[PDB]
């Protein structure tokens, strides 16, 4: 019915009209300085005024900076797009890192289209082509339950027909604007022409021949980028098989990438688009390259780049690549120059024992308050996260007995049947042949 | 139905449990290890559950304690119409794919959707079959009779019928299904009538029959990206899907669960020997278990304090520390003479082998003292050397003369050290020769 | 410019023998989706699509003389073989 | 008269029917053990009952693996399918090392399938097309029907076709005259060549004349044909036969190898499992046999290891000449053989034993009679003082150039002078090392 | 044509009982070399056995490629001789084991009898029937001898061979059956109403007599590989030039040993092995070494020659180091040819015979200080000095190389010696190994 995972208890930043953020509230407990940041940051991105402006958010492990991003994403609504990313998602066998990297970028920039659906669907009912050999039109009449209606149409709508074998009596779907044409199947009225036969019978629409709708589409640049450099050539609607020849990402030339930004431009000035650049994250920094990190530097000064963020946990770290450079965050210093960076605190005792609570509620379990005590106690002994994974076999080992809610022997239980990382390197070291 | 010789691991059954998730000493093929086949059985619920997501359990321990043993009760507890994915470590270093790209197709196949859908039948066997032509042949027409146990009926077709059932012969006395809204008529056999064999159908001709549909994500994910069709499912260059239609993906099951057309039935990964990994594989695994549609990942390893593949430094169990912050460990520990031997009976019983009192404590003895794996190995070699003698108990000569015939690794290792002038060295160094 | 006909006729290419064929030949895997005709109409134009199964053959001459002579089309107006 | 290659003297393990060796028998000299282990492993093998069983050949240079993994292939019979490997062939360019494993893995289990056939043949009598309606309507094609007729000894009938069947028969360049062979599992077509019925001296396109078939035109033959998992595993991938579009332009491209899902694989052991159900398939388990199994990197090991606890695996049988050596992909890991801890303990491990003065003498025998040679009882005592003072294998192929330099004299005998010119001319690895360490630039 | 480095050598210069002479067809010296080269060469040419591996080892500029070359020369024809070096098996679309295996497969050759037919006569009728598009091609021959004249029948590819080549009423054309080629022999009728559209001149042949269709046995020699490569795929004759023959399946293998076997079986064919040559093998993997010595043990291999100029170095894939760059694996299973350094006479005689070979004519105190200077130095200096001193004797206009122009090209040309004595003294214009370097010369 309902799933969790490690999240979603994280519903925003939880901050107030003035940009000061609540001890508890959100689902966020602690970390005031970091939540305000990223409230600022926020503001910026809605603003959408600036280009390539990087942040990088830096702590210990489980502390809270995937839940920041997380909080940024849900605070900028679904219309914003946001490409959650791994630094080691960028190599690739296919096309080099770099192409990727720019790929990612153009992601993260969006578009939105206001369009109009419109639908003719019914029984055919007259079907008459005529000569201007090459036809000029052909009159069509479609039948609903609430009335027909005949429509003159174009000789390309009649070849569409022609291809789908359309006879009088199918059930069929017209869209207007694309000029789409599917066959539903025959109507009902003419189920008993024969008593076996190799067609399927649809009922008549009970709604009108005519449906109007009015839509909003979000594209991406990226959509337009891979439209319009499909090397094999443009697809068809319907492939069930596969095209003859494999299709391999490519080298997208920035040739491509201007004639894209000038017709998005010459539509955008018509008042038909509108542009929504969005933010482009990527957790574990540092697992990049020092060759991505140096075309991070022109990639970040293109006008059209989005708000990027980066996440890290290392300390004094010697960046990849390389041998004799030892940088803070595992982040070279000729990038390290460019970006603000967030710092994010390790947490306390109570703390700790109001995330656990607010785990357990999330997942509808009961605790009782010296199993929480326990839990608490052991979170701040081992990990926070060893707790949070505890939580649910203490549930199940309270459901197995016949209760609905985790007292300390389950917990004690739970705490015998799994181990942590320490114990299990105690184990490690004093024993004979691997483990 | 799954042709098989014999496995290794095909004793096990699943994890032999109470139901207070208790473990019986001896079920279901499983001996000993009570700690963790109750582990086990609580990962079992949380995956029967489906009510949380992503999250990891480690199995250690020394080699041949019953990792991939357990690895087998959980995959055979679970049962059909569950999705279960075992893969290697060294599985996902292609040449065509990405590591990450590979890890993602192997998380998104332990996931999948249940459709129900149902269809109109038509089951029967043909009576007689008439087709009539015209003096110029345009047009045809036809008439089917087609009978059950129960009744009986005369049909009129029209072309189309008649075309399909002209190509794919039919005749009299067949038992045929039809598909009336899509044309496909499948031969079931010959129905018994001396005057392949099949029973006359029961029943309804007419049979309304629900079929219910289980579609893992990466299905969905193949066929909606259109850069190749379904074919690149058996054939296996789907070639490093695009995310974008992921996240298309994902919205549609999403709304598909809100509207009620299907359910999400999460799975299991298992992923054997994890410690064979790089670190970019542990980072992507890190940040790839917090999504919605992410399957519970078993991993068994079984190393100590060892190098991290792709860095400079030793970590424990191979894996590094944020991986292990994330995880819950169950660890499995060595077994005694009466587990060996009670392992050593089951897998006597599974090769069909009759032994000896005397023939099975030896064989505890040789166990206890060289490896597990070695005497389960032996016994299955003793038989054929009894059989050679002609009789049918496995005796203790028959192991006594297997134990001289194949070596174990100690002894091997023993008349390697003191004869290495003979071997290939690490410098490459040998003497062929006999004298000097 | 001629040197692969050449080593054609040299060698004697157009009287050797096959040595090798294959153990299984097997058609493409049928999809089966019960219920719908579309599917069905679908997959048999793309099995059997009529301008690329007609452009890897030839049209027979007498039925190519009754387009050109008894039905008055032109030879750029056939589908191309 | 017969061509040899440091082989083929060896005709089988040479046992008895009680598993005992014999001293010399089948073309073995000594290594009784491993005789009798090896029987033993090819009763087990005959079984037919077990999957994933491996052993492991371990001795030195020159004491009879390769021979006796020949041995074991030739006891065994061309009915069970052996598939020879070295270690080095599973490193390619085109796919990942693992899925070459579990290609050679599939390819060494056959199979045995009866097959039935439904065939029209005849001599073409009569072809006529019949035309559509309207041709270019950008569906349907030209034609609607062409009416075959064909003849056989004592038969005639005539067949009505859709285009797609003789869409294959323009393909053959069939025309009225000719010996054609249809077979209605695939619409494959076969055109033998033209009747003997005519004259046969008026062409010039170098065609054989054949007589009728016999019998009536539709017929219904039984084929027995054995196949392997990796025959229906690749002809399922790539397909061609069927009269499809995807089946023609399947041909015409260049092949490569792919990676082969785990799905086609399950649904191909089901229609195999269905097969044998039916009464029609059996199944022929066999050996995969890898040489130099120190060159593996650690990865191939470790699929390995999981690759061997499958339902449906082979017998593997491994062979290495290794002492405590570094496994390749490791820098640390010093284990017997050059095969890791976690592999040994899947193996049963088959030691190779040395040879003495008397085996030499009596293995240069065997290989001086299979090469059609008769030596003299000095030069025979000098050549096995030679193998024991250098090696077996130079003293084994000192043989040819010691028979060239007795028949460039006229002779039929092999005496010590020619074996002492054969030493003064060819070297061995001992000497023309001493003669690089006394050099001046790398003599 | 043009002079190549071992051009003057076409044999191996043995008697009939395989003992070398001292200078005889180009080569002079090395008789232990020669002799045992000799003997390889009657074992190959024997045919009984397969697969044996010799190694020739020597310090450079000593004869090992001219040993190579002798032994080609001494072959013969249509025997296969495949030369590679070491580096050609490293390619991108190609496994090293897969291009060992066609490296070997190419060393075989099969002799296959075919039976054809010859058709020579005049032309009196050429009939060609074709469609409206052009694919269907059908016809009527009429040729005609002085004796005899009958009527043929015309397929795709004879009609496509009589259209190209343009054959009239009145020519001699010549027919073979079996290999499908139409040639023209020249004109007879010699036609009066011609019209002018092109410029042909055709011979004037006489009538041919006697029997119009005559057979014959004709022999041609293709090798293993080919046959492989052209049952591999549709169009893999195209392969065998473009090189696109990417990892034949072994099942393809198997199967052409099996078809060969059975036309040996009939007395179609027949298998001729060759020598494979692999120059400079130390420049191998270990993979490749793993390789050879199994696949050494088929019915199908041929004999290998290697050569080798490295001593005690290392090994490849390794961090060891083996005599010749090679395992122990692959030196148990070879037999050794060793070639020794040369005298003061043998380098005489080997200028005069490369001075001969290029049309030089050195006098006789040339010879003696090229003798010298190729003594002091190495042979192939002295051997490269004489074109570029008769260069020199061509600007005085005079056919005779004397010792001024031997001596100017001694003083315009250096050696490797005196190359590092110049180099070791002015370090600092050249380029250091750590990069460093003097530009400016204040
Ligand atoms: N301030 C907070 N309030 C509530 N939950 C938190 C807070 N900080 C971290 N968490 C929880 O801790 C878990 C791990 O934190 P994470 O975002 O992975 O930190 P990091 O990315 O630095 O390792 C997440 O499931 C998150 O819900
Ligand atoms: N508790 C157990 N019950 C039954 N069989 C077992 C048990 N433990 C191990 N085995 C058997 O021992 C053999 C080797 O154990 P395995 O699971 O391969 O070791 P590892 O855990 O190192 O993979 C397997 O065939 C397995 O079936
Ligand atoms: N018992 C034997 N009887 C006869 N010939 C043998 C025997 N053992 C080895 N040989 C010969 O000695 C050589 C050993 O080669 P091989 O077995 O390939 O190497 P290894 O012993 O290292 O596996 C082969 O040519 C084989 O013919
Ligand atoms: N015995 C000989 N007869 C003729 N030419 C020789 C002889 N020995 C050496 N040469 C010449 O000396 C050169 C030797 O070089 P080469 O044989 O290529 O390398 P290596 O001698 O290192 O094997 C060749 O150009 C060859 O022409």
């Amino acid at each position: 019915v309902t799933r969790t995972a490690a999240h979603t208890h994280i519903k925003g930043l939880g901050l107030d009209e003035s940009g000061v953020a609540k001890r508890v509230e959100g689902g966020f407990v602690g970390q005031i300085e970091a939540r305000e940041a990223c409230g600022v940051i926020v503001d910026l991105i809605k603003a959408k005024k600036m280009s390539g402006r990087a942040i990088l958010l830096a702590g210990g492990p489980s502390t809270g900076k995937t839940a920041l991003a997380l909080a940024i994403s849900q605070e900028l609504g679904p219309k914003v797009p946001f490409c959650p990313l791994v630094g080691s998602e960028l190599y690739s066998v296919e096309v080099k890192k770099t192409e990727t990297l720019m790929e990612n970028f153009r992601r993260a920039i969006g578009l939105r289209i206001k369009e109009t659906k419109e639908v003719y669907e019914g029984e055919v009912t007259e079907l008459t082509p005529e000569d201007a050999k090459t036809i000029s039109h052909v009159i069509v009449g479609l039948k609903s339950a609430k009335g027909t209606k005949t429509l003159r149409l174009d000789p390309t709508i009649y070849e569409s027909i022609q291809r789908e074998k359309v006879s009088i009596g199918d059930v069929i779907y017209i869209e207007a604007n694309t000029g789409a044409v599917k066959r539903v199947g025959r109507s009902d009225a003419y189920a008993t022409e024969f008593d076996l036969e190799t067609e399927e019978y649809v009922p008549l629409p009970k709604g009108e021949v005519h449906k109007k709708k009015e839509i909003v589409q979000d594209v991406t640049l990226h959509d337009l980028d891979v439209a319009n450099a499909r090397p094999q050539g443009g697809q068809d609607v319907i492939s069930m098989m596969g095209q003859l020849l494999k299709p391999k990402k490519t080298e997208i030339t920035e040739k491509l990438r201007q004639e894209v930004n000038k017709v998005v431009a010459k539509y955008i000035d018509q008042g038909v688009a509108e542009l929504i650049p969005g933010v482009l994250f990527i957790d574990e920094v540092n697992m990049l390259d020092i060759e991505i990190f140096t075309y991070l530097n022109k990639a970040l000064e293109s006008n059209i780049a989005p708000v990027v963020v980066l996440a890290s946990n290392r300390g004094m770290t010697t960046v990849r690549g390389t041998e004799d450079v030892i940088s803070p965050h595992g982040v070279p210093p000729d990038l390290i120059d460019r970006l603000l960076i967030v710092r994010t605190l390790p947490y306390d005792k109570d703390e700790i024992r109001t995330i656990i609570e607010r785990r357990a509620t999330v997942e509808r379990l009961q605790v009782e308050s010296s199993a929480l005590d326990l839990l608490a106690t052991m979170g701040t002994e081992t990990s926070l996260r060893y707790a949070l994974q505890l939580l649910a076999p203490c549930g199940i080992l309270a459901q197995t007995s016949n209760r609905k809610e985790i007292v300390v022997n389950d917990v004690n239980e739970a705490k015998l049947l799994f181990l942590d990382a320490k114990r299990s390197t105690k184990i490690l070291e004093t024993s004979a042949n691997y483990l | 139905k799954s042709l098989s010789l014999i496995a290794a691991h095909s004793h096990i059954t699943g994890l032999g449990l109470d139901e207070n998730l208790q473990p019986r000493p001896t079920s279901e093929g499983m001996v000993g290890q009570l700690q963790a086949r109750r582990a086990a059985g609580v990962i079992l619920k949380m995956v029967q559950n489906g009510t949380i997501a992503g999250r990891a359990v480690l199995v250690a321990g020394p080699p041949s304690t019953g990792k991939t043993a357990l690895a087998m009760g959980v995959s055979q507890s679970l049962g059909k119409d569950v999705p279960f994915t075992a893969i290697a470590g060294s599985e996902i270093f292609s040449l065509e794919l990405s590591k990450t790209e590979a890890l993602t197709q192997a998380f998104r196949k332990s996931i999948g959707i249940k459709i129900k859908e149902e269809t109109e039948l038509i089951e029967g066997e043909v009576v007689e079959i008439q087709i009539d032509r015209s003096i110029t042949g345009g047009h045809k027409q036809g008439k089917l009779t087609i009978k059950t146990t129960d009744m009986e009926t005369i049909y009129e077709l029209g072309n189309k019928m008649i075309d399909g059932l002209t190509k794919e012969k039919v005749l009299a006395g067949d038992v045929i299904s039809i598909d009336k809204a899509s044309g496909k008529i499948t031969k079931l056999g010959r129905s018994f009538a001396r005057s392949r064999f099949v029973q006359c159908p029961e029943g309804e001709l007419q049979k309304r029959k629900t079929v219910v549909h289980t579609v893992s994500l990466h299905e969905i994910d193949v066929i909606n990206s259109r850069t190749q069709g379904f074919l690149a499912l058996f054939t296996g260059d789907t070639g490093e899907i695009r995310s974008e239609v992921r996240d298309q993906i994902n919205t549609k099951v999403a709304e598909w669960k809100e509207e009620g057309k299907a359910e999400i039935v999460p799975g299991v990964l298992f992923i054997d020997e994890v410690h064979m990994l790089d670190i970019e594989c542990f980072s992507f695994i890190n940040r790839a278990l917090e999504d919605e549609f992410a399957p519970i990942v078993m991993m068994a390893t079984n190393r100590g304090v060892s190098k991290t593949r792709g860095t400079n430094y030793k970590s424990p169990h191979g894996l590094p520390l944020d991986l292990l912050d994330r995880s819950i460990i169950i660890t499995t520990k060595s077994y005694n003479e009466q587990e060996i031997k009670t392992i050593l009976s089951i897998r006597a019983q599974e090769e069909e082998v009759e032994l000896s009192s005397d023939a099975l404590d030896l064989l505890t003895k040789t166990g206890v003292e060289t490896s597990l794996r070695y005497s389960s190995n032996l016994i299955s070699v003793a038989q054929q050397i009894a059989m050679k003698r002609k009789n049918n108990t496995v005796e203790v000569e028959d192991v006594k003369r297997a134990y001289l015939l194949f070596l174990d690794s100690a002894r091997s290792v023993k008349y390697v050290q003191e004869n290495e002038s003979q071997y290939i060295d690490d410098q490459g160094n040998v003497q062929i020769s006999i004298a000097k | 410019l001629n040197v692969e006909k050449h080593a054609y006729e040299r060698e004697y290419l157009n009287c050797i023998q096959r040595g090798y064929h294959p153990n299984v030949s097997a058609p493409p895997v049928t999809i089966e989706v019960l219920g719908s005709s579309h599917v069905t109409n679908s997959i048999n134009n793309e099995l059997f699509d009529p301008l690329i199964s007609q452009a890897l053959s030839d049209i027979p001459a007498i039925t190519q003389y009754n387009m050109h002579v008894k039905k008055g089309i032109p030879v750029e107006d056939f589908p191309k073989t």
